């Protein structure tokens, strides 16, 4: 793995250093439908002309993004995005801007959130779970090296492939620290104590994320909820955790091991990093290789209704896609 | 139940950060 990702590292370092910008233009892209919205901008569904490729293409406002003060972490994660290579990390095919936008045209994922399909079938099996938070603990095994916090791991923010694996694709909230950093940031259910504290946090949280993740994924409802954030933040704060009587010894052991309050206990966390984790009971099961090489058969196989149906997605009002006559953001933007 | 109390929460939707 070392010998792996000292040569990634490279890799990343290449592009981080020598990113890349203007690789496409807007004419080329046909508009299919929009499948995510908030106030970064909208991702949208789109189809590639000359090819008649489908990709997502996030589309950000210009003078929004000022406004709200979002012009570091809008380089920052399109920065960080063209710069990282993982089988489970979507690939940002192009990027361009024009005098009014930013645009980011990523790989499209056709399954959706892994959230939609465990809302439906209720709970995962153990198994299933696991198959899932393999992937995840590779992801950040590999992130992490180099230097990268995640810091924004939820079900929504998975992605599941055709081939029935995890796409992991926002990296708004990924930033670049050798150490330690301060912002709070992420989901209420998600956040590690730590980051709620006002704690200098590290690498660390992306492991709470992830103990968090494998419980809703099997149980079905998070470690921690509440009807408002702040009594979640309470409940977290006291790292109390009761568990379904369906887990199994394994699974909550590896839980109390993941979310553990005191991070001098946390595995993924302590002297002999992830393989805490990889070397745990519940993944006595999990083939590290397979699961990298995807050789490994998902649980479940999303059965698409053709190339780009999106029948199953919910529908959103579709704005109309407005370009100004003249510039827009243009110097703080240049880098995009 | 947790289940119950899960659903009387109204976060069982999607999360915003």
């Amino acid at each position: 793995v070392k010998e792996f990702l000292a040569k990634a590292k490279e890799d990343f370092l290449k592009k981080w250093e020598n990113p890349a910008q203007n690789t496409a233009h807007l004419d080329q892209f046909e508009r299919i439908k929009t499948l995510g919205t908030g106030s970064f901008g909208r991702v949208m569904l789109v189809k590639h002309m000359e090819t008649g490729n489908h990709y997502a293409m996030k589309i950000l406002d210009k003078q929004k993004v000022v406004k709200l003060k979002q012009i570091e972490h809008t380089l920052n994660e399109k920065r960080i995005l063209q710069a990282v290579n993982f089988p489970f990390l979507v690939k940002l095919e192009f990027s361009f801007k024009d005098n009014s936008n930013l645009y980011m045209v990523m790989e499209y994922v056709p399954g959706g959130e892994m959230f939609s399909h465990l809302r439906r079938i209720g709970r995962f099996s153990e198994p299933h779970a696991r198959f899932y938070a393999a992937q995840i603990v590779l992801t950040f095994e590999y992130l992490h090296s180099l230097d990268l916090i995640y810091r924004d791991l939820k079900p929504e923010n998975l992605l599941i492939d055709q081939q029935g694996y995890i796409q992991v694709t926002d990296f708004g909230f990924a930033k670049r620290v050798k150490g330690r950093t301060w912002t709070l940031c992420g989901t209420p259910e998600y956040l590690a104590p730590e980051i709620i504290l006002s704690k200098g946090y590290n690498k660390a949280v992306d492991w709470w994320a992830l103990g968090v993740l494998i419980y809703e994924m099997a149980a079905g409802y998070p470690p921690f909820f509440a009807d408002q954030p702040i009594q979640i933040y309470e409940k977290i704060v006291s790292g109390k955790v009761r568990f379904p009587s369906h887990f199994s010894s394994d699974l909550k052991d590896l839980l109390r091991n993941l979310l553990q309050v005191d991070l001098t206990k946390r595995f993924g966390n302590l002297k002999n990093g992830v393989n805490d984790i990889k070397n745990h009971k519940w993944f006595a099961t999990t083939d590290w290789i397979a699961i990298y090489q995807r050789k490994v058969e998902a649980p479940f196989i999303p059965k698409f209704k053709g190339p780009g149906d999106t029948s199953n997605f919910d529908d959103y009002e579709e704005e109309e896609i407005r370009v100004s006559i003249n510039e827009k953001c243009g110097k703080e933007f240049s880098e995009f | 139940t947790t289940y119950a109390d899960f659903i009387a929460s109204g976060r069982t939707g999607r999360r915003n950060a």
